C-alpha cells in the first residue's frame, strides 16, 4: 500500500418505491451512469418544457 | 467623388450608434469626458414602432 | 454599486432585444409546439382548428 488518494466518481443507487413506502432503499447499482437509454426523434426545448 | 471605390473623396463621415454603456467604452477607450452626452444627426428613423 | 450597474446593462439589452426575443420564440412555438398563436379567442368558442 503505497499511500491513499482520493477520486471522485459516480455511483448509482436503486431504490424500489410504492406510494406508501419504500420496500427497499438504495441499492448500489454496479454502472457509474443510469442504465435507462432514451432513444429520441424530434427532441427539442421550447418553453423549458421537454416536447418530442 | 466620382469613384465607386470613393478614391477621389477628400473626407468622410461616419456616424456611430451606441448604448449607454457603449458610449462609457468609447469615451474610456478614446479618452473622452463620459459625463458630457454626444448628439449628432440621426442615421436612423422610427417608422417601425420600436420599443 | 455592481447590482444596480449589472441590472442596468441588462435591462438596455433586453429592452434592445426585447423583439427579436419575442420573433424567435415565436418561431420555436410555430415549429414546436403548435400553429395557432391563438390565446384569448381559444376560449371564447369551440370551434375547428386543423393543424395541416
Amino acid at each position: 500500500k503505497i499511500a491513499e488518494r482520493q477520486i471522485k466518481r459516480r455511483r448509482v443507487y436503486k431504490s424500489i418505491i410504492t406510494c406508501t413506502a419504500v420496500l427497499k432503499d438504495k441499492q448500489l447499482i454496479a454502472g457509474e451512469h443510469i442504465p435507462i437509454v432514451p432513444v429520441f426523434g424530434e427532441w427539442g426545448f421550447v418553453e423549458d418544457k421537454e416536447v418530442y | 467623388s466620382k469613384l465607386m471605390d470613393k478614391s477621389d473623396a477628400r473626407h468622410c463621415t461616419v456616424i456611430h450608434s451606441m448604448s449607454q454603456n457603449g458610449w462609457e467604452d468609447f469615451a474610456e477607450k478614446y479618452d473622452l469626458d463620459a459625463d458630457d452626452i454626444p448628439s449628432f444627426q440621426n442615421p436612423n428613423d422610427w417608422v417601425f414602432p420600436w420599443l | 454599486n455592481r447590482l444596480e450597474s449589472i441590472l442596468s446593462r441588462f435591462d438596455a439589452d433586453w429592452t434592445a432585444s426585447d423583439e427579436a426575443r419575442r420573433e424567435a420564440k415565436n418561431d420555436l412555438f410555430f415549429s414546436r409546439v403548435s400553429q395557432w398563436d391563438d390565446w384569448l379567442s381559444q376560449y371564447t368558442t369551440l370551434q375547428y382548428r386543423g393543424q395541416f
